[PDB]
C-alpha cells in the first residue's frame, strides 16, 4: 500500500494542481462534495495513494498548497473542485512573492517553509508506507522557483530514501511572461539537479503546438494548457493505482530511465490526442499510439527529439491491449531509427501496461523521455543568464536580500557542468 | 453584468446544520457564484455552467449545482425581487369530473403558456366538502345542479404559477359559461373541449382573495380533504412515476396522452415532493441490484414528480411492454415504440419508473398513494 | 489584505484624484455618495469599508493652499472623502521649491504623516504608496520631496511608486518648472522606487489625433491618467489569469537602482464614433502601444533603447493571442532593444473590461497600457537640464529662493546630481563589447 | 465642426444629422471561444454499454 | 486570407475608387450604411474587414492633397461605409505640378498615409498586393503616386503593385500639363509598378457613343467601366471558378519582360439594356467583340502593333470550352497578330458569377470578358505624348513653376530618355526572330 504526498507551490503550480486534482477525481469518482458515486469498485482500491480517508467516507487529497500571496488560494478554493482540501493545508501568507528567488529562499518564503513543514510531515506520518513526493511549480518566477527548491531541499533533507517528482514549468523561446526568467532558472536547476529523482520538464510553446496542430484550437486557455499536464500526471502514476499486467511505479521508472544520478530531466508526453474534427476518421490502435507518442510535435517540451539521441524511453499504456503490439511496435520503433537512440543502451525503451483506462477513452499512453535534447533548453538559459549577468542587470534585489555573486556564478557553473554529460553521453 | 441573487440552503451529509449561502446566476452567460454568509468568503467562483436554466430559479424550487444541491429561501435583493417578484402568482385549477377522460389535453394547455406546475391531486369530493365550495353560489337555484356534477366523478386539483397568472388562467377559462365559449369561438379551453355552462372543463377562483380559500379547502395546510380516489386493491394495477425531469422539461400531458391512446384506466395522480430517506424506500429493491442505484436516489429526489396508478387493459401487451426496457437508448432500437422508446432520453433522465417485478405492484400504488397521503 | 495608499499632492495631484475618484466610484459600483446601492473583496483594495454600508477611500489629499480641496469639499464628492483626509494649508506655495519643503512644509508635514499613520493603521499588508504630483507648482515639488523623506524614514520597506505630471517640453506653464523639477528629482531619485512619467504635451496631441477632440480641457486630460493608473492597479483589484503585483511592477522594471522612471502609454484610446471600422484586436492594441504617437511623453522612442516593457491586458484577451502579439513585435527592427536583456516583455492579464465614465472615451472589450523603461527619457531630461543651464548661467529668479532657506549649494548639487543621471542612462544604454 | 465649443467631439457637418447610434455599445470582437476546455475532447464524456 | 488594398489617390482616382466601392456594394450584402442584412461566405475577406456584429468596412485609403472631392464622399450616401481616417485630406491642392504633388507638399501626407498603409497591412493575413488608382494628370496624381511608390517599393518590395491609370487622350485632353506631369510620373513608376493597367478617355467616350447609345456621357458614366473592369480583373480570388486566376498569375501572365509590363484593357457587353436581348451574346462572339479595335479603351490601334500575351477572365455563365472554339477561331485570323517567338499566347479564367449590374448605363447579361492584351501599340500613344512634349520643352514653357517650387531641372531631360529607353525596347522586343 503506497502513498504519494502532493504539493503546489507558486501560482502556475497552484492552478497545475487544480486542474490535475480535477481529473483524477474524476477518475476515481469523486464529487466536488467529498462522498462517492461512481460506476466501478477498482476505483476504490488504491484511493488511499492520493486521498486520505475522513468521517463519513469523504476523501480529501494528500496535497498541501503553498504561496507567498494570498489570491491565488482564494481562486482553488473558488474552483468548482475547491472545498475537497483540508483548509488547515491552505498554508498561505500575507506578503508578496515577488517572482524572486531570493525572496523565495532566503526571506518570507524561508520564513513560511517552517510552518509549511509542519503540514508535510504531519501528512508523511499520516501513511504506512509512503512512496514519493510530487510538486508542481514553475522556474520563471518567484515561490514556485525559491520556495519550492527549498522544500526539494528540506524534504531531501527529512526523507532520503523516498522517489521526489517535481512537475516543473520552464520558460519558452517564444515569449517570457516576466524578465527574470533565467534569474530565476538557473538559481532553480542548481538546486533541482542534486536533490529531486525526477524531473518532468513542461514547456508553455509546446503546449500552444499541442493545442493548435495537433488538437486544432484557435483560443486555448490556461485550463487547456494545465489540462495536458493533468493527463500526464494522471498516467504517469497509474500502475500504482489500477491494475494490469506488468505494473511500474515511480522507482522502478526512475531506476529503468535513470543511468547517471544527474541525468533525470525528462520530457514529458501524451498521446491519444485527436482533434473533434479528426475524432471520427480517427482508427485508434496501437499502432496508431506509438507513432502519435513518437512523433515529435506532441512532445509537452519545446525541444526536438531529433536533434539529439533518446537515452531511455518510458511508455505506460492503460487498455485492453496486446503485448505483440507493443513490444514488436516498440521494437519497430526502436529499428526505424536506431541512430536516434543509443547505442551504450541497448534495448532501452520500458513498457507498462495498465488495463483500467482514463474515463471515456480506450487507449492512452503517457510517455517519459530521458534524451540529449534537453541540453537545448539548458543551453538557451545558460546564454540567456551569461547576456542578462555580463552587465550585472536585474540584480540588486538579489544582492540587498541577501544572494551573491559567488554563487550565482556557482549556479551558472553547475549549469554547464550539467551541459557537458549531455553532450558527452551524446557523442559517446 | 445584470446579475441574479437568491438565497439558499444545501443539508450536508455531514454535520447536520443547514449551510446557508447566497447563489448568483448570470443570464447573459450561464454562469454561476456562490457567496457565504456565515463567514462571508467566496464559494465557487464566476463559472460556465450549461445545465443551469432560467426557470429553476423560483422560490422554494429544488436545484442542483455541483452535486452540493440546493433550496431556494429568499429573493436575494430587491432588484431581482421586482424582476421575479409581484409576477409570480399561484392559482387552483380544477379539472371537472367531466374531461378526466381528456384530462391530458389540458395539462398540456397549461404547459403551453409556461404555467408552472407545484401541486397535482386526483380526488373524489366528499360530501361535507361540496358545500364548502359551492360559497361562491350559495343559496341560489344552482345547488342541486352543480352539487351533483362536482360530486359525481373523481376531480383534478392543480396549483400553477406564471405572471398574473389569476387573468391569464382566466383567459384560458375564456367566457365562465361553455355554451357563450362556443358561441364567440375564442379558442378557449371550454371552446375546445366543453359540453355546457354546468359541466364544463374547469372554473376556480376569480381573484387572490377567493383563490386564498379555494386553496386552504382544496390544498390543506395539515391535510384532510382528498379521500385520495386511488382504488389500492384492484388486483390489475401498477404504479409508475413521471420522473421530476420529465415534469421539469414539462411532459405531464403528453405522457398522459401517450398512456390513455391504449386503453390503459388511469386512476390515481398526485405529486409528492421527494425526500432522500423516502426515495430509499420507493427504490428499496434496488441497491445492490443495480450497479448505479445512487443516480436513481438523486434523479428521484432533484425534483417534485407526479406518482399514478394504472389500471391494466389492452391484452397481450403489459405496461412492462408499453414502457419497454429500462435505457431509452435500449428502446429506440429494440422495440421502437414505447414510451420508453421516445418520450425521454438519456439513461439517468429516462420518462417513467415502472414496477419491475410483478408482485412488486401494490406495494408501490400503496407507497405513494396510501402510507405517504 | 492587499491595499495601497494614495496621496494627493498639489493642484495637480488633486485633480488627477478627481479624475482618479471619477472613475473608480462606478469601477466598483460606488455611489457618489459613497455608499452601494440597494441591489467580496474588490474594495478592500483601494476603498476602506465603515458602518452601515459606508466605503470610505485611501487618500490624503493634501494642499498647502486652499480653493483645490475645497471644490472637492462644495461639488458633488462631499459625502466621500473624509474631511480629516481632505487636508489644506493656509497660504500658497508659489512655484517654489523652498516652500514647498523648507519653510511652508513644517506647519503641515507633521499632521499629513500623522493623517498617514492613521490611514494605515487599519491596514493588515501595506502594498505600496501611489504620490500623484506635478514637477511644476511649489507644492507638488517641495512638499513631494519633504513628505518623500518623511515616508522614506518611516516606512521604508514599502514600495513607493510615484506618477508625476512632468514640465512640457515646449509649451511650459510657468517659467520656473526647470527650477523646481531639477530640485525635485534630486533629492526623489534617491528615495521613490518608481515614478511613471507623463507629460501635457503628448496627451494634448493623442487627444487631437486619437481621439478627435479640438478643445477639451484639463478634466479630460487627467481621464487618461485615471485610466492609466486604473490599469496599474488592477490585479490587485480583481480577478484574472496572471495577477501582477506592484512589487510585481518594482522587481521587472527597474534593472539598475537608480534607474527609475518608466514611461506609461495607454490603448484604446479611440473615440465612439471612431471604432465600428476597428476590430480593437490584440495585435493592433499591442501595436498602438509600441508607435511613437501613443507615446506620452514628449521623446522619440526609435532614439533609445527598450530596457524593460510590462504590458498590463484587461478585458476580453484570450492569453496567448498576446503570445503571438508580442512574437510579431520582437521582430519589428524599429522597436529594438538592448542586447543584454532578452527577455524584455512582461504580460499581466486581468478578466475585468473597462468601464467608461460618462466622457469621450469608447467603451471597449480590451485595453492596455505599457510600462517601458527607455534610454530615450534622458532626451527628455536633456532639454529641462539645457534650460536649468540657461536659468542659472546669470541667476535667474534665484533670489526669490535663496531669500526663503534656500542654500546657493544645492543648485549645484542638483545640477551634477543631473549629470549622473545622463552618465548613468548613456552608458547603461551602450551595448556590450566585452 | 468648425469652432469645437468645449471638450465635446468635433462632429462632421456631413454626419451630425445621423442617429447617434455610436456610443452606447460594444466595440471589437468577442472571442470566439472554441470547442470546451479539454474535457469533452481530451478524455471525451462517457460511452455507455 | 487573399486580400488586397486599393489605394485611390488623386481626384480622378478618388471618383474612379467612390465608383469602384459602388459596385463592390451593390456586389455581395452590403447595405451602404455598412451592414451585411444576411440576405460566398469568405467572398467579403477580399475587399473588407470584418468588426463586431457586422460593420463590413473597406480595405481602402482615399488619399488627396485637397478637401471636397473627399468631402463629398464623407458627406455622400457611402459616409458610414468607410472609415473616417481611410479618407484623408490635405489642405491645399498640388495643382498640377508633379513637383509640387511630389517634393513639397509630399510631406506633410507621405507618413500618415504610410502609417495607415501599415495599418492596413498588419489589418491582413495574406496579402495579395497593392491596388493603386490614380491618372497621369494632375499634380496629386502624379507626384504623391510617385513618392507612395517610391517608398511602398522599398517596405513591401516582393508584394504585388498593380497601377490602374487615367493616360491622358491623345487629342481631347483636359489640361496643357498633362505631357509634362505624365512623362516625369513614368520616369518614376516604370521601375517601381510591377505592372501597369492603362485607360484612356476618348476611348471611352467612342465606346459610350457606339454601344451605350448615350451621346452624352459624364465622368461617373465613365468610371463605371472602369468599376466593371477592376470587378472583373480582380473577380476570380473573390468566388470559386472553372479557372482560378490571381494577381501574381495575371504578372506571369501578361509581363514578358520586366520593363514590358504596360497591358491594355477592353470590356464585352458594353451593350445598352435596349440591346440585350436582340443577340445572344455567345462566347464567340464576345471575344470577336473584344478582339474588335473599336472597343479599346486606351486610344491606340492594336493593327498598329503585334499582341505579346493576351488573357481572357470570362465572368458568367461560360462553359470552358466554348472558350476554346473561340480561341482556336482568333489564331486562325490574319487581321490579328501575335509575336514570332510566342506560340502560346492566351491565358484564360473562368468565373461563374455573372456581372452584377448598378442602376445606370449597362445592361445585365450573363457572359462579359476582362481583356488585358500586351500589346506594342502602347508606344504610339506613348510616342505622341512624346512629341507633346518636346513641342512643350522646345523653349522651356511652363518649367519656370517647376524649378521655382523645388525639382531641379535635369529631371524634364531624365524623364525623356527614360522614356525614349520606353520607345526602344518596344521595337527590340517587336522585331521578328532572325538568328
Ligand atoms: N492633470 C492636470 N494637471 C495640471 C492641472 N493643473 C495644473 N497641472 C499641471 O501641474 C503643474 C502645476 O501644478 P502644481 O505643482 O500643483 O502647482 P501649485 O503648487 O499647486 O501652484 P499653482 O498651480 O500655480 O496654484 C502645471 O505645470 C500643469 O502642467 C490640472 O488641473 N490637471
Ligand atoms: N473617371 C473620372 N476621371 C476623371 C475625373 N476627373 C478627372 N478625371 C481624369 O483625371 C485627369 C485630371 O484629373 P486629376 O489628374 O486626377 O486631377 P488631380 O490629380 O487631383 O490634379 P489637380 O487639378 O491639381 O487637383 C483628367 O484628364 C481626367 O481624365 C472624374 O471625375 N472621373
Ligand atoms: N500550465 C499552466 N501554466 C501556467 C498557468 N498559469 C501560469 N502559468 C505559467 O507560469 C509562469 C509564471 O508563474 P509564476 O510567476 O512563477 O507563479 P508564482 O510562482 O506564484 O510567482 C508563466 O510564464 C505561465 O506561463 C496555468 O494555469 N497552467
Amino acid at each position: 500500500m503506497r502513498e504519494i504526498v502532493h504539493l503546489q507551490a507558486g501560482q502556475c503550480g497552484n492552478q497545475i494542481g487544480a486542474k490535475f486534482w480535477e481529473v483524477i477525481s474524476d477518475e476515481h469518482g469523486i464529487d466536488p462534495t467529498g462522498t462517492y458515486h461512481g460506476d466501478s469498485d477498482l476505483q476504490l482500491e488504491r484511493i488511499n495513494v492520493y486521498y486520505n480517508e475522513a468521517t463519513g467516507g469523504k476523501y480529501v487529497p494528500r496535497a498541501v498548497l503553498v504561496d507567498l500571496e494570498p489570491g491565488t488560494m482564494d481562486s482553488v478554493r473558488s474552483g468548482p473542485f475547491g472545498q475537497i482540501f483540508r483548509p488547515d493545508n491552505f498554508v498561505f501568507g500575507q506578503s508578496g512573492a515577488g517572482n524572486n528567488w531570493a525572496k523565495g529562499h532566503y526571506t518570507e518564503g524561508a520564513e513560511l517553509v517552517d510552518s509549511v513543514l509542519d503540514v508535510v510531515r504531519k501528512e508523511a506520518e499520516s501513511c504506512d508506507c509512503l512512496q514519493g513526493f510530487q510538486l508542481t511549480h514553475s522556474l520563471g518566477g518567484g515561490t514556485g522557483s525559491g520556495m519550492g527548491t527549498l522544500l526539494i531541499s528540506k524534504i531531501r533533507e527529512e526523507y532520503p530514501d523516498r522517489i521526489m517528482n517535481t512537475f516543473s514549468v520552464v520558460p519558452s523561446p517564444k515569449v517570457s511572461d516576466t524578465v527574470v526568467e533565467p534569474y530565476n532558472a538557473t538559481l532553480s536547476v542548481h538546486q533541482l539537479v542534486e536533490n529531486t529523482d525526477e524531473t518532468y520538464c513542461i514547456d508553455n510553446e509546446a503546449l500552444y503546438d499541442i493545442c493548435f496542430r495537433t488538437l486544432k484550437l484557435t483560443t486555448p486557455t490556461y485550463g487547456d494548457l494545465n489540462h495536458l499536464v493533468s493527463a500526464t500526471m494522471s498516467g504517469v502514476t497509474t500502475c500504482l493505482r489500477f491494475p494490469g499486467q506488468l505494473n511500474a511505479d515511480l522507482r522502478k521508472l526512475a531506476v529503468n530511465m535513470v543511468p547517471f544520478p544527474r541525468l533525470h530531466f525528462f520530457m514529458p508526453g501524451f498521446a491519444p490526442l485527436t482533434s473533434r474534427g479528426s475524432q471520427q476518421y480517427r482508427a485508434l490502435t496501437v499502432p496508431e499510439l506509438t507513432q502519435q507518442m513518437f512523433d515529435a510535435k506532441n512532445m509537452m517540451a519545446a525541444c526536438d527529439p531529433r536533434h539529439g539521441r533518446y537515452l531511455t524511453v518510458a511508455a505506460v499504456f492503460r487498455g485492453r491491449m496486446s503485448m505483440k503490439e507493443v513490444d514488436e511496435q516498440m521494437l519497430n520503433v526502436q529499428n526505424k531509427n536506431s541512430s536516434y537512440f543509443v547505442e551504450w543502451i541497448p534495448n532501452n525503451v520500458k513498457t507498462a501496461v495498465c488495463d483500467i483506462p482514463p474515463r471515456g477513452l480506450k487507449m492512452s499512453a503517457t510517455f517519459i523521455g530521458n534524451s540529449t535534447a534537453i541540453q537545448e533548453l539548458f543551453k538557451r538559459i545558460s546564454e540567456q543568464f551569461t547576456a542578462m549577468f555580463r552587465r550585472k542587470a536585474f540584480l540588486h534585489w538579489y544582492t540587498g536580500e541577501g544572494m551573491d555573486e559567488m554563487e550565482f556564478t556557482e549556479a551558472e557553473s553547475n549549469m554547464n557542468d550539467l551541459g557537458n554529460p549531455v553532450v558527452t553521453r551524446g557523442a559517446c | 453584468s445584470e446579475r441574479f441573487v437568491f438565497i439558499a440552503e444545501w443539508y450536508d451529509p455531514n454535520a447536520s446544520l443547514f449551510r446557508r449561502y447566497e447563489l448568483l446566476f448570470y443570464p447573459g452567460d450561464g454562469s454561476v457564484e456562490m457567496h457565504d454568509v456565515k463567514n462571508h468568503r467566496t464559494f465557487l467562483k464566476r463559472t460556465k455552467y450549461e445545465d443551469l436554466h432560467l426557470e429553476d430559479l423560483f422560490i422554494g424550487n429544488k436545484v442542483n449545482v455541483f452535486s452540493r444541491q440546493l433550496v431556494l429561501i429568499d429573493y436575494g435583493d430587491q432588484y431581482t425581487a421586482r424582476q421575479l417578484g409581484s409576477k409570480k402568482e399561484k392559482t387552483l385549477a380544477l379539472i371537472k369530473p367531466d374531461a378526466v377522460s381528456k384530462a391530458g389535453e389540458i395539462i398540456e394547455i397549461i404547459n403551453k403558456a409556461g404555467f408552472t406546475l407545484t401541486k397535482l391531486k386526483m380526488m373524489t369530493l366528499s360530501r361535507k366538502e361540496a358545500t364548502d365550495f359551492h360559497i361562491d353560489h350559495q343559496s341560489r337555484p344552482f345547488l342541486n345542479e352543480l352539487i351533483q356534477f362536482i360530486t359525481s366523478g373523481p376531480i383534478i386539483a392543480m396549483e400553477i404559477l406564471r405572471d398574473d397568472a389569476i387573468c391569464e388562467w382566466k383567459k384560458l377559462l375564456g367566457p365562465a359559461n361553455s355554451g357563450l365559449a362556443r358561441t364567440d369561438a375564442p379558442g378557449s379551453i371550454r371552446a375546445v373541449f366543453g359540453t355546457d355552462g354546468i359541466r364544463n372543463a374547469a372554473h376556480g377562483p376569480d381573484s387572490l382573495s377567493c383563490a386564498a380559500r379555494e386553496m386552504e379547502l382544496f390544498f390543506p395546510s395539515s391535510g384532510v380533504c382528498g379521500p385520495a380516489n386511488t382504488a389500492k386493491f384492484t388486483n390489475c394495477t401498477t404504479c409508475c412515476i413521471v420522473k421530476p425531469h420529465a415534469i421539469s422539461e414539462g411532459l405531464l400531458g403528453k405522457i398522459l396522452m401517450a398512456i390513455r391512446d391504449a386503453g390503459f384506466e388511469i386512476s390515481a395522480m398526485q405529486m409528492f415532493n421527494m425526500d432522500r430517506v423516502n426515495v430509499e424506500e420507493f427504490y428499496e429493491v434496488y441497491k445492490g441490484v443495480v450497479s448505479e442505484y445512487n443516480e436513481m436516489v438523486t434523479e428521484m429526489y432533484s425534483g417534485p414528480c407526479v406518482a399514478m396508478e394504472i389500471q391494466q387493459t389492452n391484452p397481450t401487451m403489459t405496461f412492462r411492454e408499453f414502457c419497454g426496457p429500462a435505457d431509452p437508448e435500449i428502446a429506440r432500437h429494440l422495440r421502437p415504440g414505447t414510451l420508453r422508446a421516445i418520450f425521454g432520453k438519456t439513461k439517468i433522465q429516462n420518462a417513467v419508473h415502472c414496477t419491475d417485478l410483478p408482485e412488486d405492484g401494490l406495494l408501490e400504488v400503496q407507497y405513494f398513494f396510501k402510507i405517504l397521503d | 489584505q492587499r491595499e495601497c495608499i494614495s496621496v494627493h499632492v498639489g493642484q495637480a495631484g488633486v485633480q488627477i484624484g478627481n479624475a482618479c475618484w471619477e472613475l473608480y466610484c462606478l469601477e466598483h459600483g460606488i455611489q457618489p455618495d459613497g455608499q452601494m446601492p440597494s441591489d467580496d473583496d474588490s474594495f478592500n483594495t483601494f476603498f476602506s469599508e465603515t458602518g452601515a454600508g459606508k466605503h470610505v477611500p485611501r487618500a490624503v489629499f493634501v494642499d498647502l493652499e486652499p480653493t483645490v480641496i475645497d471644490e472637492v469639499r462644495t461639488g458633488t464628492y462631499r459625502q466621500l472623502f473624509h474631511p480629516e483626509q481632505l487636508i489644506t494649508g493656509k497660504e500658497d506655495a508659489a512655484n517654489n521649491y523652498a516652500r514647498g519643503h523648507y519653510t511652508i512644509g513644517k506647519e503641515l508635514i507633521d499632521l499629513v504623516l500623522d493623517r498617514i499613520r492613521k490611514l494605515a493603521d487599519q491596514c493588515t499588508g501595506l502594498q505600496g504608496f501611489l504620490i500623484f504630483h506635478s514637477f511644476g507648482g511649489g507644492t507638488g515639488s517641495g512638499f513631494t520631496s519633504l513628505l518623500m523623506e518623511r515616508l522614506s524614514v518611516d516606512y521604508g520597506k514599502k514600495s513607493k511608486l510615484e506618477f508625476s505630471i512632468y514640465p512640457a517640453p515646449q509649451v511650459s506653464t510657468a517659467v520656473v518648472e526647470p527650477y523646481n523639477s531639477i530640485l525635485t528629482t534630486h533629492t526623489t531619485l534617491e528615495h521613490s522606487d518608481c515614478a511613471f512619467m507623463v507629460d501635457n504635451e503628448a496627451i494634448y496631441d493623442i487627444c487631437r489625433r486619437n481621439l478627435d477632440i479640438e478643445r477639451p480641457t484639463y478634466t479630460n486630460l487627467n481621464r487618461l491618467i485615471s485610466q492609466i493608473v486604473s490599469s496599474i492597479t488592477a490585479s490587485l483589484r480583481f480577478d484574472g489569469a496572471l495577477n501582477v503585483d506592484l512589487t510585481e511592477f518594482q522587481t521587472n522594471l527597474v534593472p539598475y537602482p537608480r534607474i527609475h522612471f518608466p514611461l506609461a502609454t495607454y490603448a484604446p484610446v479611440i473615440s465612439a464614433e471612431k471604432a465600428y471600422h476597428e476590430q480593437l484586436s490584440v495585435a493592433e492594441i499591442t501595436n498602438a502601444c509600441f508607435e511613437p504617437a501613443n507615446q506620452m511623453v514628449k521623446c522619440d522612442p526609435r532614439h533609445g533603447k527598450y530596457m524593460a516593457c510590462c504590458l498590463l491586458y484587461r478585458g476580453d484577451v484570450v492569453p496567448k493571442d498576446v503570445n503571438a502579439a508580442i512574437a510579431a513585435i520582437k521582430t519589428k527592427r524599429s522597436i529594438q532593444f538592448v542586447d543584454w536583456c532578452p527577455t524584455g516583455f512582461k504580460v499581466g492579464i486581468n478578466y475585468q473590461p473597462p468601464t467608461v465614465v460618462p466622457g469621450d472615451l469608447a467603451k471597449v472589450q480590451r485595453a492596455v497600457c505599457m510600462l517601458s523603461n527607455t534610454t530615450a527619457i534622458a532626451e527628455a531630461w536633456a532639454r529641462l537640464d539645457h534650460k536649468f543651464d540657461l536659468m542659472y548661467a546669470k541667476r535667474a529668479f534665484v533670489h526669490w529662493y535663496v531669500g526663503e532657506g534656500m542654500e546657493e549649494g544645492e543648485f549645484s548639487e542638483a545640477r551634477e546630481d543631473m549629470a549622473a543621471l545622463e552618465k548613468d542612462y548613456e552608458e547603461v544604454g551602450m551595448d556590450s563589447v566585452e | 465642426f468648425r469652432y469645437p465649443p468645449a471638450g465635446a467631439e468635433r462632429v462632421f457637418y456631413g454626419r451630425a444629422n445621423d442617429p447617434q447610434i455610436a456610443p452606447y455599445l460594444t466595440h471589437g470582437i468577442r472571442s470566439k471561444i472554441s470547442i470546451p476546455a479539454k474535457v469533452l475532447i481530451n478524455p471525451q464524456p462517457i460511452t455507455t454499454f
